[PDB]
Formats: structure tokens, sequence, C-alpha cells
């Protein structure tokens, strides 16, 4: 709602994506108005990236050190990194299922608006390197 | 709030000369049909000892001319309506005005009638050194 | 944040005068709260120039009450004839609350200079 | 004593130094010595100070040679319609500069347009005055809330008075040379018209003849309502005080008395229709004058003539159709026959006799409520009267109020006000009235000789082909032309047209029927 | 897509000239509107709902979304019946009238435009501007505009009925600008405008006073037209016509009768 848009102004002013002078643009967050906005939003794509690659990792030590528990969205910082295990539980090592439903369904629209699998395009998923061929 | 301005019998003049298209044709078509002329002008108090020139910015009279608050003479600044002067207010708000007490009864006909000589700074007739 | 009065008091002509009998009849502007209990006034508006008593029946209009006066308030309201000085007589023995309240009703209903 | 006029609404407390103060009232006292003015060297002139000057209360009533009265009577109102306009405005108070006066907001005229304008007004200046823009809020009464909006969505003044001077010239370039403002509460309206508004001495258009009714500004010239674009000063209107004609309470419940049709939707428009329709009915649902005159704007000679021929052939029609014996003629002041020669015993009634004629013209105001059960003989014959319903033998003709053109204009209540000649007023439109009639269907009575050259019968009378089938003028058979008739049928279906086009509609008692005019011919 | 003269690729979005175009736009539209009730009731506190029921709504919603995995026919019943008693719709095309709750959407148990807009921001990639929604609280004068047409609440033989009435520019630009030079000379189509008057009827019902004339004036256009028609036939050959039955066009219960409900 752009009437209190502002946690969101402090995101992206934070993570360099675009820098304040831009928000007195009026229209800055419409999208038949000011495309720009697109690039803008896609700033943000290889910090998404990250984040779900690190929820793999820790899907796969939590399989291995046999725990139980639902993952949510709210646990985990801008970074990937992980904390609060505030319920799970325990069972026999290599034998612990992780949930990851509610997480992904959520998830899901802003890894398009975001274009986050823009890396996967390049010759090593390494910004710096051209197309592959 | 705010103070009052005009006596009643003023407001048949005020009225017909502010919403007129020639102010000073008006007032003298007014004048001369049978009209009492404007009142409530602030008058000075003074010496009558000075120069003629009425166009002041003290009152200096003589024993003749009568010394006259000037803004309250001019009848643009009176009706509260735009000044015919090119650029662009009038220039009497500010100084002080001496008229021949004879015509010194009613002022604003006589400022827009007479006018000083450039040179004697006094009025055309009342009196110029020119000629 | 905090509000004074979200006020209902409604106007009416009644009768006033200088003594209980000099009340005469309809000059009286009386503001009245109609409580439970009956219409109770608060405040009389005239342009008389000060009355002692003014004189209304009760609830039940057996007995014209007997209610001494305030000393007059001075305000000039205008209209289109200009200024008009008007009068505003209180309960004497009224709380700050009521003062308040019919201050407020009368100063946002009636223009003043 | 004072005014109000000039009436200062500056917040600041002191008084103005003598040589910049418009009056010896509105000096300051430290000057005031006994009446008189001392200058005091100890204080100077101030150069920054800018005193809002309220414009209520102007009163003017002066008689100079040169110039047209502004306020005019009763009667010079009543010969000049067509040329009235309501007119209405709302206000806002003047807030944090200055307080005690009001500025115009919305304005509102009888057409149903509505300007806002943004709040602007005459202050002062150590050099000179100026009009500036100046803030307001609307009035704290409750039902005026449908003006919050509104203080947003203003325009500057000069946008406001061209369109003003071009709605007034599309609106009156075809019906009078002037214009004359209905008003009720007249001070504030008054004050309004500063804005817009320069009078003075008659003048004349340039590049046309007529009055002149408009001034510009930026070139100085004057131009009647045809040749006025670009200009913005309405130069000669004229007013009227309805209020001012014997009137107790507000407008409101006073139009609430007769027109239950203009309801109020809460605008300004409103108040000058509901206005215009009060002055239409103070004036004009009376009984209709014959003195008054109006000129001819225009075409109407042809109207009239129009109805002249149709009266004529249709009487004449009905007549000899159905031979009545006596003609219950009513509503006809002057007892004229319209059919020149007719054997049947003809009346006159009237709710007005004259003096002369009255032993002829018996005094009737006709009601069906009443006289319904009275006149069952012959026919009745309603010639623009206007009654309830009418009884089931008459030939009625009665003016259709909803029809547009420029010579009707809207009156009270729903009926409209016709103006040819000397203006009727006739009441709604309803169909109620004729539930027991039928309307005319149009035909062509003719009965007289033929062309010529035969000047017999069978058959040496010129034909052309002619091929119509309600030109009921024997000698007729298909042919059916003997000059004559068919060019007098071009004609009289023309005049019908422009006669039934111009609003009048035409009905007849059940019985009629053509055949029997077919019969009549036979011989 | 064959645009210009040459081919290019359309990227996704509906071709608004298929087979079934009205039909899929009231489905997705439909599908917007509960994903925005679904959103708003989920969005809500819990703690701050009053009514035992509407938390049990709200808790096995949430079940039934992500914890379920197949479908539950009880549970869509109800929740289907839940919107039919507290949001309740009509819809055309891409064009909705949503007669709903005032106090659930305030409270928030029902979508109001706010809603709306996050919906369409961030799952349709459009940022809806609020100048465009209206919004109505007194039910006498109808939804403020549907279908381009407004409603009128008038008082008809002896009930109040509702009634439809265009805008009048819209029917006078249609009288006066026309796309073929033989759609002009009023004289041979006259049935046009019989077809515009009936589309103008509503409009002799409005309190205010041009909007009348406006059909006033189509009528008397009817009239002028006939009579100068029947002036050009008996000028060119000179044959009138034997009868016309067309005097019932220029007459006001002709046109009323389409608004009468008895057919
Ligand atoms: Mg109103
Ligand atoms: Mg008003
Ligand atoms: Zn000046
Ligand atoms: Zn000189
Ligand atoms: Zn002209």
């Amino acid at each position: 709602d752009e009437g209190n848009c502002d946690t969101l102004k402090e995101i992206l002013v934070t993570y360099n994506c675009c820098d304040d002078d831009y928000f007195n643009k009026k229209d800055w967050y419409d999208f038949v108005e000011n495309p720009d906005i697109l690039r803008v939003y896609a700033n943000l794509g290889e910090r998404v990236r990250q984040a779900l690659l690190k929820t793999v990792q820790f899907c796969d030590a939590m399989r291995n050190a046999g725990i139980v528990g639902v993952l949510t969205l709210d646990n985990q910082d801008l970074n990937g990194n992980w904390y609060d295990f505030g319920d799970f539980i325990q069972t026999t090592p290599g034998s612990g299922v992780p949930v990851v439903d509610s997480y992904y369904s959520l998830l899901m629209p802003i890894l398009t608006l975001t274009r986050a699998l823009t890396a996967e395009s390049h010759v090593d998923t390494d910004l710096t390197k051209p197309y592959i061929k | 709030a705010g103070n009052a301005t005009e006596v009643p019998a003023n407001s048949t003049v005020l009225s017909f000369c502010a919403f007129a298209v020639d102010a000073a044709k008006a007032y003298k078509d007014y004048l001369a049909s049978g009209g009492q002329p404007i009142t409530n002008c602030v008058k000075m108090l003074c010496t009558h000892t000075g120069t003629g020139q009425a166009i002041t910015v003290t009152p200096e009279a003589n024993m003749d001319q009568e010394s006259f608050g000037g803004a309250s003479c001019c009848l643009y600044c009176r009706c509260h309506i735009d000044h015919p002067n090119p650029k662009g207010f009038c220039d009497l708000k500010g100084k002080y005005v001496q008229i021949p007490t004879t015509c010194a009864n009613d002022p604003v006909g006589f400022t827009l009638k007479n006018t000083v000589c450039t040179v004697c700074g006094m009025w055309k007739g009342y009196g110029c050194s020119c000629d | 944040n905090n509000e004074l009065s979200p006020v209902a008091l409604r106007q009416m002509s009644c009768a006033a005068g200088t003594t209980q009998t000099a009340c005469t009849d309809d000059n009286a502007l009386a503001y009245y709260n109609t409580t439970k209990g009956g219409r109770f006034v608060l405040a009389l508006l005239s342009d008389l120039q000060d009355l002692k008593w003014a004189r209304f029946p009760k609830s039940d209009g057996t007995g014209t009450i007997y209610t001494e006066l305030e000393p007059p308030c001075r305000f000039v309201t205008d209209t289109p004839k200009g200024p008009k000085v008007k009068y505003l007589y209180f309960i004497k023995g009224l709380n700050n609350l009521n003062r308040g309240m019919v201050l407020g009703s009368l100063a946002a209903t009636v223009r003043l200079q | 004593n004072v005014t109000g006029l000039f009436k200062d609404c500056s917040k600041v407390i002191t008084g103005l130094h003598p040589t910049q103060a418009p009056t010896h009232l509105s000096v300051d006292t430290k000057f005031k010595t006994e009446g008189l003015c001392v200058d005091i060297p100890g204080i100077p002139k101030d150069m920054t100070y800018r005193r809002l000057i309220s414009m209520m209360g102007f009163k003017m009533n002066y008689q100079v040679n040169g110039y047209p009265n502004m306020f005019i009577t009763r009667e010079e109102a009543i010969r000049h319609v067509r040329a009235w306009i309501g007119f209405d405005v709302e206000g806002c108070h003047a807030t944090r500069e200055a307080v005690g006066t009001n500025l115009p907001l919305q304005l509102g005229f009888s057409t149903g347009v509505n300007l806002v304008a943004v709040p602007t007004g005459y202050v002062d200046t150590p050099n000179n005055t100026d009009f500036s823009r100046v803030s307001a809020k609307p009035p704290p009464g409750d039902q005026f809330k449908h003006l919050i909006p509104l203080m947003y969505k203003g325009l500057p003044w000069n946008v406001v008075r061209i369109k003003i001077v071009q709605m007034l010239s599309d609106t009156l370039k075809n019906l009078s040379d002037r214009v004359v403002f209905v008003l009720w509460a007249h001070g504030f309206e008054l004050t309004s018209m500063k804005y817009f508004v320069k009078i003075g001495p008659e003048r004349t258009c340039c590049l046309c003849d007529r009055r002149a009714t408009c001034f510009s500004t930026a070139s100085d010239t004057y131009a009647c309502w045809h040749h006025s674009i670009g200009f913005d000063y309405v130069y000669n209107p004229f007013m009227i005080d309805v209020q001012q004609w014997g009137f107790t309470g507000n407008l409101q419940s006073n139009h609430d008395l007769y027109c239950q049709v203009h309801g109020n939707a809460h605008v300004a428009s409103c108040d000058a229709i509901m206005t215009r329709c009060l002055a239409v009915h103070e004036c004009f649902v009376k009984r209709v004058d014959w003195t008054i005159e109006y000129p001819i704007i225009g075409d109407e000679l042809k109207i009239n003539a129009a109805c002249r021929k149709v009266q004529h052939m249709v009487v004449k029609a009905a007549l000899l159709a159905d031979k009545f014996p006596v003609l219950h003629d009513i509503g006809n002041p002057k007892a004229i026959k319209c059919v020149p020669q007719a054997d049947v015993e003809w009346k006159f009634y009237d709710a007005q006799p004259c003096s002369d004629k009255a032993y002829k013209i018996e005094e009737l105001f006709y009601s069906y409520a009443t006289h319904s059960d009275k006149f069952t003989d012959g026919v009745c014959l309603f010639w623009n009267c206007n009654v309830d319903r009418y009884p089931a033998n008459s030939i009625v003709c009665r003016f259709d109020t909803r029809v547009l053109s420029n010579l009707n204009l809207p009156g009270c209540d729903g009926g409209s006000l016709y103006v040819n000649k000397h203006a009727f007023h006739t009441p709604a439109f309803d169909k109620s009235a004729f539930v027991n009639l039928k309307q005319l269907p149009f035909f062509y009575y003719s009965d007289s000789p033929c062309e010529s050259h035969g000047k017999q019968v069978v058959s040496d009378i010129d034909y052309v082909p002619l091929k119509s089938a309600t030109c009921i003028t024997r000698c007729n058979l298909g042919g059916a032309v003997c000059r004559h008739h068919a060019n007098e049928y071009r004609l009289y279906l023309d005049a019908y047209n422009m006669m039934i086009s111009a609003g009048f509609s035409l009905w007849v008692y059940k019985q009629f029927d053509t055949y029997n005019l077919w019969n009549t011919f036979t011989r | 897509v064959m645009c210009g003269g040459s081919l290019y690729v359309k990227p996704g979005g509906t071709s608004s000239g298929d087979a079934t175009t009205a039909y899929a736009n009231s489905v997705f539209n439909i599908c917007q509107a509960v994903t925005a009730n679904v959103n708003a009731l989920l969005s809500t506190d819990g703690n701050k709902i009053a009514d035992k029921y509407v938390r049990n709504l709200q808790h096995r919603l949430y079940e039934c979304l992500y914890r379920n995995r197949d479908v539950d026919t009880d549970f869509v019943n109800e929740f289907y019946a839940y919107l039919r008693k507290h949001f309740s719709m009509m819809i055309l095309s891409d064009d909705a009238v949503v007669c709903f709750n005032s106090t659930y959407a305030s409270q928030g148990l029902v979508a109001s435009i706010k809603n709306f807009k996050s919906v369409l921001y961030y799952q349709n990639n459009v940022f809806m501007s609020e100048a465009k929604c209206w919004t109505e609280t007194d039910l006498t004068k109808g939804p403020h505009e549907f279908c381009s047409q407004h409603t009128m609440l008038v008082k008809q033989g002896d009930d109040y009925v509702y009634l439809p009435y265009p805008d009048p520019s819209r029917i006078l630009g249609a009288g006066c600008f026309v796309d073929d030079i033989v759609k002009t000379d009023g004289t041979l189509m006259i049935e046009r405008f019989v077809s515009l008057a009936i589309d103008a009827y509503p409009l002799t019902k409005h309190p205010n006073q041009e909007y009348a004339d406006v059909f006033h004036l189509y009528l008397q256009y009817i009239r002028k037209l006939h009579d100068e028609l029947t002036g050009h036939m008996l000028d060119m050959y000179s044959v009138m016509l034997t009868n016309d039955n067309t005097s019932r066009y220029w007459e006001p219960e002709f046109y009323e009768a389409m608004y009468t409900p008895h057919t």
C-alpha cells in the first residue's frame, strides 16, 4: 500500500538497490508507469538465491542429525542464516524430516518478481562471466 | 472584528465610483449633478510656514494653503481601485498635500483636476513661477 | 484525544424579568439540557439589560421556576443589520463543565465580531 | 455612526500612519489630537502591511444624468421577460491573516451552470492596493458540509469572468439585448458582482449596431452579444429584488407553496431556479394582459397565420360533418365568429365578460367538476382554453408544454410561459384531460368550383397528376387536381405541419369520421 | 501474430477475439475476488476476532490451505456458503458489482479495496489506482456505474423500480458523428434515431433538466424527418403515402413500454 510502504523503502535503500532521492520521483512504485522499478526490484535476486541455497544446506544437516521440525519464513535473516529451534524434536540420526510447505509456498511469487534464477544463465552461475552459448 | 472606516454620508459616492469604468469622469459627473463631495479626510496641524509645494514629506503650508494627509486624497487610493499611473502606485500615499484654503473644501476634486508645475513644484495657478 | 462536549442543547424562548413578578412574557432565550428528570435549563440569552429572575413552568407545568440569574455576559454578535449587543445569563451556581458546554454550543452556533 | 462598507479586517491592532491611512477614522490615535492629526516624527511610516478590506454593504441609489438605473421597477421588468436570469452565490469566511468578511466561492445561475473560484480579496500595500489570493474556510454550518471538498478545485478569476461572459452571450444572443438578474439576498450578490461588472454611460457596439453589453480591459472596447469573444466584463446589467416584493421567510418555504417540481439538490443553481420560478409566478400566473406587447424574434407571424387557417378549416369541417344545432363557444373574450357563416346557434362564454358584448359574453368559469352535465347539447369549442378534463363533445386545441423552442420559456410549475405577443401562461400538460376524446387525424376539406377552361363538371376541368388519398375535394378521383385544389392542398399541408411543429395539439370528440364528408360531396 | 505484414510472437495474455472471451474473463474475475477474500481473512490477527465460529473458520482455512494435501468437500461447501452470505457478487466479463457486509469489512473479515490493490500488485503486475474504484453506502440510488450505465430509482405505475440511464454526452455524440456518408441524411435512416431514443428514454425521469430535454429533442427530430420525407416524396413524384403507422414513434408510451415488466 503506497501510503505506508516504508519498511520496503528501508530494505531497498539498505541493500543498495536504489538510493533515497529516488523515492521522491512520484509514481516510483507503479508498473505501467515507470518501468525501471523492474530493474530496481531485480537487484535483490542474488540475495534471494543465496537464501534458497542455504535453506537446502540446513535441510540436509537437519535430516542427517535426525531432527524433526517445521520450517517457517520468520526464522531466517536476509543472509540465509537460520536460528530459533523452538519446537524441534529428536529421532535416530539420518531419519529426520524437515517440513518445507508453507515456506516455499509463500515465498514463490517473489522468485519471479525479483528474477532470482537469472544467475543460472551465466557460464557458471557467476554474474561476471558471459552467457552460455 | 476589524475597524469601521467610512461614515454613512459617503456610501453612494464610493459605490458608484468603485463600480464605474472611468472613476475620474464618474466623480466629475457626480459633482456636476448636485452631489455632496467626499468628507472624512484627515486634516493636519502645522505652522503654515514653508514652501508652497503641496507634495511634501512633512506638512509645509503657507498662510493660505492647507496641509492634508496625502493618501486620503487619491480617489484611486480611497475607493480601493487600481491606479492609472502606467507604473504603478499612487504617489500621494506617504506624503502630505497642501490645497488653497478656498478650494480646500473638496480635496479630491482638486487633486484630480490641478497639477503641480514641474519647475516651481507648485500648483499650476496656485501658483507658478513659470511665466 | 479528549473531546469536551458531544452536545445537544436546543433553544427555547421563555419568560424573564428584573424581579419575580417583573418576569413578564416572551423575551428570554434559554439553553436547556433536557435530562432524564425534565427539561433542565442552563443559560439565558437576551438583549434586555439585566434580569434577576426567569420564570418557566415546571416539567409538569405546575409552578413557574423562580431562578435568580448571573450578571449578564457582554458580547456583540452581528447580523445583516450590523452589530448587535446581546447578554448571556448564567444560572448562578453552575460548575465549570456546564459553562464550557453552553459556551461551546453558543460560540459554534452564532457569529460574533 | 459608521457602516460596514470597506470595514477593515486585519488582525493587527495599531492604527496607520496618517500619510497612509485612507480616512480620518482609520488613523491611529497618538496623532489624534482634538479630532485633528499631528505628525509625530518619533515614529516612521511602515513599509510592509497587508490589510484585507471587506467589500460589503454597497448601497447604490444615485441620480446622474448620463448613467442608467441599475435597479428597475416591477413594470419595467414585466416588459423585459426573455431576459431574466436567476442568480445565487455561496460564501466562505476569512481565516488566519484576517477575519470578519466573506468571499465568493460558488456561483450559480438559472441555467444549470456552477462555477467555483479560488478565494481572492482586495489587499493593501504601502504603495497601492492589490487583488490577491487569500486563505479561507467554509461556514461551520453542518448543511454546508458539501462545501468542504470544493476549496481546492477553484479557478483563477479571469477564467471565471470570461466563462461567465461567454455563457450569458450564448444564452441570450437570440432573445434580448440586455440582462436582468433576479436575486433574493440582494446584498451579498451585489457584493459579489464587484468581481465581474462595470457600469458607465450608455454605449453602442463596435462593428455591430445594437447596444453594447461587454467590456474588454486589454483592448478597451465594447461589444454586443454576438461579437463578444475574449471580452470579460458585463457592461450594464439590470437587477431586481424578489424578496423586496413583500415576502416573509426564506425563499425555500415560499417556493414550496406552489411549485412541487423544483426540488433542492444542494448547489447554487437550484436556488437560482427557485428564485426565477417564484418571480414568474408572482407576475404571470394571473390573468393574461392584452396591453403588453413584445417584439418578434422571430418568424412568429407565419405560426399565427397557420393557426388562423387551421382553425377556420377544422371548425368548418366539423360543422358540415355533423351539423350541430348550437355551438357552445368557450373562452372567447371577443365575440368574433371563427367560421364566418354558420346557421348553428352560436353562444359566447368567458370568465371575463367585457363591458360591451357582456350581454353576449355570459360570465362562466368552466370546470368539469361542475358544468360537466350542463352543455350536453351541440358541441363546445376550447380554443386554447385550459381547464380540467373536457366534456366528451368538444374541439379542443391545447398547447403542449413539453416541446422545445426559443418561444416558450420555463415557468411554474412545469407549465411553461409561451411568449408570442402578450405572454400566455399555460398549466402543465397531462393526458387525463383528454380521456374522452381522440386526436384529430389530418385531412383537407374543400368546397368550391374547380380549375376552369371547363368550368362545368366531368370532365373538362384541368387535371394534373396528384395521387394522394386524403384531399377530400371532389372534384377528385386519383387525378384529383383541378390545379386550384392541388396547390391549395400543398399550401395547407405546409401550414398544418408548421403549426403542429410549433407545439399545438388537436383533439376531437370520438364520434368524428371523414366519410360523411364524402357523403356531403355527392351532388 | 500477423501485425503489419510480418509475423511476430505473442508473449502471453488473452487475444480478445477467440471463441470464448467473455466467459473466461468472468472466470478470471471471480478468481481474483476469491483470492482477495482469502488474503483478507488470513492476514488478520486471530485474538482480535470476537466470534468463535470465525476463529474456527480462519484456523481451519489455514489448515486446508497448507497443512492438508487433498480436497475436503465440506469445508469448500461451507466456505462457499459463507461467501454467498457476506459477499454477494454480480459478474459480467471483467466488470463487477459487490454488495457486502460493511462492519465485517471494517473489522477485516471480508475484502475491501486495499486487498484488491495488493492482490493485483503481486498477481497481475499492475497498480490499480483508487480514482477508479467507486463506493456506495446508501442502497436506494444503486451502483454507481455498471456496464457504463447509471441507475436511478423511479416510481413507476404504483411502485418504485430501478432504471438504467446512459451518459447524455454519449447519446449526443452518437447522434452527430457517423461513419459513412449515407448515415448522414436523416431521411433514409430514422430507424437509428428510434433505437437511440429507446436507449435515451429513462433520462426523462431525471431531476435535472437538460437531461430530459435530450429525449424530447430526439422525438421532435423524428417528427421533422418524417415531415420533410413526405414533402420530398410528394415533390419528386406526386404520390402521397397511403398509410404510415409511424406516428407511434414520436409519442412517449411506445418507448416506456420497454421498461414495464410484462414480456
Ligand atoms: Mg443549496
Ligand atoms: Mg445558497
Ligand atoms: Zn493613490
Ligand atoms: Zn513652476
Ligand atoms: Zn457585437
